[PDB]
């Protein structure tokens, strides 16, 4: 039952200002002036042919990161001690009104004076800005994004997701209600749930909070290979079209007479892709968004300080002293872990595995060449115009392309049953 | 809905008689209503001895 | 926020029974049988030609005193320990009903038996008489007078008034509301406020309680000369027609751009005329009445025991151990104090002062000759008929015609700003 609302803005990638300029920020306001609407963070494609590119927004992760920046700067305006919302500008941007309804061009009087020297890795507590503190509805409406962002800002890697398993959640007709989700794709199930979170505040142990947790659970357990067509969780299991492909498509399917034995108790952990290729994996990135919403209303276990960079330690609602640790993983590698299990349980033939792996390899290469090249395009620009430096995608290091701890977390997840 | 416009309703810490002129016109405040008497001028004239 | 309701009956002027008889008491019931109606204590004249005389009621103070007696006797009937209201009589008077609705002639059965030997300087606590204790409304309705009386019975002098100054009272639209009083005479403003107090009980810090206090404040500050046409209190100042005249007429006037500097804080004191000529100064005597109403709902600071005669010390709601002291003053003398200030501040010419003083002298003499003569008329009667002795006006001593402490309190009041 969450009570502390704080978020962490993004840090500079070695730049001397938030990694975003005018050209970029302006182009982000897709669905309107509100930086809080969903379609500002995720696009909606009828999937399966995926991978959306843009001149300014190369990948889906590119957008997700960019929004994180836009909010990181702008938000520092009303969060100052004087809590003024439109007296100073940030890159020629200014808030529309107290309730932070929308963003717009700074008034001449404002453009006349210097901009706000926004800093990096800041941690703020909503309850400090009056207007947010007085209206729980408003606060809730916004936090959805704020948390979703900090879940991408705690570490220099990808978007953190939350995996939990507890038979006690299935209490009530919760079971019935899920079956209505059979047949839908993960993407669909997530997008809708995320969109509908801001409608109104909900209870931390309500049919919503629970289902969203169960879905996440189901997805991941399947993604890794623990659950499958012949080892279902109460007959539920996400089936992937063709694992490894450029754009994966998972569908919540049903399978009878192969229910697995789940151990009584409550278990949970945090996961996060570490390989740059997450910027091009819509599901992984949605899964986090969803997790974000979960946080907007429920207080999850703290993330162990030792798993995150200095700057983001001891953040009241998120990172704490001794808590659960983060589990990273390379996308490619996990693919095999996935296969191995399926094959071993007799659902996949050795031959099939070989095909999938071969594809997964082909994909990784493709996705990398791109990311790596766009990266240069950026450095090339930054040198060209040092007064408006930026990043169209969260910075990544060659090291990030390794296996580092995949097997480890693979087992860890499997150990939730 | 512009909460600012409804200050004495949306902000608990605000005294009933608070206005935000001239930057914001509140659309709900405390109004004083009267009821006066407007009589004619009466005069009783007396004579002097 | 008053909680103790007690009053002090009047004392005998050296007589062996309350200073009132039948002839007198009967003639007092002017507006009806109720000794609680206002027009029983004050008459209403369109002012400026003032000084109302009567065969039995020489001055305005004469009436005020007489009522004090009437209530002092009658009230002792229901306030006995048996709390019976119509079994015994007081001078052939008896109460109409339990709720002390009105007074009437005692029934034959009652006239047959001896009257109540009423005593002097008694202090009673309303809450002792059941009917009053059970109905706050009723209690409040009556106390108006009861307090008004004790404010004339605590000392052998004139009617006590309460002067307070505190910028915190002006909080709210209180300011707006006062301006509606501009143009009216003090007499009018007071009479109405007094009349309207009994309508219903009010809160000790409500727009009423506050305004009535402010008016009193304004009046006195002007009466003494501290505030004036060119040294207003938030533009408010009472202007007297022609100070010194037989019957003064003060009007609440407005003056802009001459507002005085008021010191932050809460200050108060009690005043009271000591010169017999108050029995002929409608304002002074109204001001007390008003103060009375103030007491009916709010608990003012206690009056220091050392300022009042023995008999009236340690009276729970009024006099106490260490509190504020009483400030007396001669009417005539104050007139000069008034002038001096005005002249000094350059509002009055030396010439004008000389005229006013000369008048004030002429007045004092006139008013005295009368009071002093009616006094004899009384002693003359008392010797003639020792079985129905009385006093048409509160007894006074030659000493009472002195200056004694005028200058002192003059300064004291001025020291409230």
């Amino acid at each position: 039952a969450r009570a502390a609302f704080l978020f962490k803005t993004v840090g500079f990638g070695g730049l001397q200002n938030v990694p975003i300029n005018d050209e970029l920020s302006s182009h982000l306001l897709r669905a309107g002036n509100s930086p809080w609407q969903l379609t500002q963070f995720l696009d909606w494609i009828s999937l399966g042919r995926g991978l959306a590119t843009s001149a300014l927004v190369p990948t889906a992760g590119s957008r997700y990161y960019q929004m994180s920046c836009l909010l990181s700067g702008t938000l520092q305006i009303p969060f100052r001690p004087n809590h003024r919302w439109g007296d100073i500008r940030f890159l020629r941007l200014v808030w529309s009104a107290p309730t932070l309804d929308g963003l717009v061009v700074a008034p001449p009087q404002v453009l006349a004076q210097p901009a706000l020297q926004a800093q990096a890795d800041r941690v703020y507590d909503c309850d400090d800005y009056p207007f947010l503190a007085r209206d729980p509805r408003f606060k809730h409406r916004v936090y959805q994004q704020l948390s979703a962002v900090t879940l991408l800002n705690l570490t220099g890697f990808g978007p953190i997701s939350y995996v939990r398993v507890d038979e006690d959640m299935w209490s009530g007709d919760v079971n019935q209600l899920l079956m209505n989700y059979f047949g839908h794709t993960f993407a669909e199930i997530a997008y809708t749930l995320c969109q509908a979170s801001a409608n109104r505040p909900w209870e931390h142990d309500g049919t919503y909070a629970r289902m969203t947790q169960i879905i996440l659970s189901l997805f991941w357990l399947s993604y890794v290979g623990v659950i499958h067509q012949q080892n279902t969780y109460r007959t539920f299991y996400f089936q992937c079209n063709r694992r490894g492909d450029a754009a994966e498509v998972w569908i919540l399917s049903c399978s009878l007479n192969h229910s697995a034995q789940i151990r009584p108790g409550n278990r949970s952990l945090f996961v996060m892709p570490t390989s740059p290729d997450w910027n091009m994996d819509v599901n992984l990135i949605l899964s986090s968004t969803l997790t974000g919403c979960l946080c907007s209303g429920s207080q999850l276990p703290l993330i162990d300080n030792n798993s995150v960079p200095a700057v983001s330690r001891n953040i009241h609602g998120w990172t704490g002293r001794a808590g659960n640790q983060l589990h990273g993983f390379q996308v490619r590698r996990m693919v095999t872990e996935f296969c191995d299990r399926l094959r071993r349980d007799g659902v996949m033939t050795q031959a099939q595995q070989n095909q999938i792996e071969a594809l997964a390899d082909q994909t990784q290469q493709f996705k990398r060449d791109k990311l790596e090249a766009w990266a240069r395009e950026d450095d090339q620009y930054n040198q060209a115009n040092p007064n408006s430096t930026m990043f169209r995608t969260k910075p990544f290091t060659n090291a990030q392309w390794g296996r580092g701890n995949t097997g480890a977390t693979s087992a860890a997840i499997a150990a939730l049953i | 809905i512009p909460v600012e416009r409804y200050n004495i309703l949306t902000n608990p810490d605000a005294p009933p008689t608070q206005i935000q002129l001239p930057e914001v016109v509140d659309l709900y405040n405390v109004v004083t209503r009267y009821a006066y008497e407007t009589p004619p001028i009466t005069a009783v004239v007396m004579g002097v001895p």
